[PDB]
């Protein structure tokens, strides 16, 4: 129902399937003792007390969905 | 803390489907209320001294939903949740043209396969248009600020 | 939104409930610490799978 | 990172997949990650190279 800025030509650049450099893992897990990746309570706050809570939570030491953005081909400049 | 409203074209004719434990086609395929929070339904009518709101063409709704899989033998219904829309709405258009309209779409194997099929019917307008409002209230989502 | 580019680690969370799409970040609240506080809430029409 | 979201998944005509029918959500970082643009709107392709 609103506006949209159209900039440039519809001549798309070549796109490749070259995941050989991509697939190399990193051992980067999480910690619950250091409290990595926990949503703050959405309707109440507390002080110096222990609180049971029910929410949308991850697991611990998860593998994850590790990706990284790969730059394109550039011969010189 | 916060308030939520929805409004829709609800004539008085199916007002008997207002109950909390209702399992009618409007309850089964269109919407189900919030069982953990208070709610209210108000069915109002267009006043004569009010032109601020328009009148649509006809009341239209759905009364069936079925996920037939690619095996053409296994069929599974859907359960609508509170303030939620099923994937039934993702394929049915914004209105239903007449009674018994069949809306179908191909399904990928990862989501089940086959053809999702749904059936829609209709109720015509009365002398004056009636609107349905549903209010739900919540205490523990944000600051008490309204 | 606007955000300051930094060198310190940051976190983001995304979820969907009946009151909409919920985006959580620590930049707006805790730069040097970290917590998923609600910095955005889309009043979405549907639940995304 | 950028995120595209929908409850609809379909395959393309060539055999590839990734088609998302109806309205679709897109979150995009812009300006070397300074802008947080997002829309749940209709996306369209074109048949160029
Ligand atoms: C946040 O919450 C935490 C835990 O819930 C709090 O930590 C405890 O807080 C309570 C409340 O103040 C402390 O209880 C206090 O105990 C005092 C005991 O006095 C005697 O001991 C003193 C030395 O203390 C050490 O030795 C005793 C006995 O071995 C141990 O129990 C202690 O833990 C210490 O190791 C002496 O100096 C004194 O002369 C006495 O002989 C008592 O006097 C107080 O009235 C109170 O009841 C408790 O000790 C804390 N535990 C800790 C620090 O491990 C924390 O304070 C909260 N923070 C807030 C509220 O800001
Ligand atoms: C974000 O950037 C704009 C333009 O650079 C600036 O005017 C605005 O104040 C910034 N946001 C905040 C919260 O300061």
């Amino acid at each position: 129902v609103d506006v949209g800025p159209d900039s440039v030509k519809s001549a798309c650049i070549e796109v490749d399937i070259q995941q050989t450099f991509f697939d190399k893992t990193w051992p980067r897990p999480i910690d619950v003792s250091k409290a990595d990746g926990i949503i703050y309570p959405q309707g109440r706050t507390y002080s110096n007390i222990t609180i049971t809570y029910q929410g949308l939570f991850p697991y611990q030491g998860d593998h994850g969905d590790m990706y990284v953005y790969s730059a394109g081909h550039a011969t010189g400049t | 803390s916060s308030l939520i409203l929805d409004y829709f074209s609800y004539p008085l004719s199916m007002k008997s489907d207002l109950s909390v434990s209702s399992a009618g086609p409007i309850s089964q395929f269109n919407y189900k209320q919030s069982f953990s929070n208070p709610t209210c339904l108000i069915l109002a009518t267009v006043p004569h001294n009010l032109t601020t709101i328009t009148k649509p063409l006809k009341y239209s709704y759905i009364n069936k939903c079925s996920r037939l899989l690619s095996d053409d033998r296994t069929e599974v219904p859907q359960l609508v949740n509170a303030n939620q829309y099923s994937p039934c709405v993702s394929i049915v258009p914004s209105t239903v043209w007449e009674d018994g309209d069949y809306y179908r779409k191909q399904l990928s194997p990862l989501e089940g396969g086959g053809w999702l099929v749904a059936s829609g019917s209709t109720v015509a307008m009365t002398e004056q248009l009636q609107m349905g409002f549903g209010i739900t209230v919540q205490y523990g989502t944000d600051t008490n600020s309204v | 939104y606007n955000i300051t580019e930094d060198e310190i680690l940051e976190w983001f969370g995304i979820t969907q409930t009946a009151q909409g799409v919920h985006l959580f970040s620590s930049r707006y609240v805790d730069l040097y610490g970290g917590n998923m506080f609600q910095f955005a809430t889309l009043p979405v029409y549907d639940t995304i799978k | 990172p950028a995120f595209m979201l929908g409850s609809s998944v379909g395959n393309f005509s060539d055999g590839k997949m990734g088609r998302f029918f109806n309205h679709t959500l897109v979150l995009l970082p812009d300006g070397c990650g300074t802008l947080l643009r997002a829309f749940y709107c209709i996306l369209e392709p074109r048949s160029g190279n």
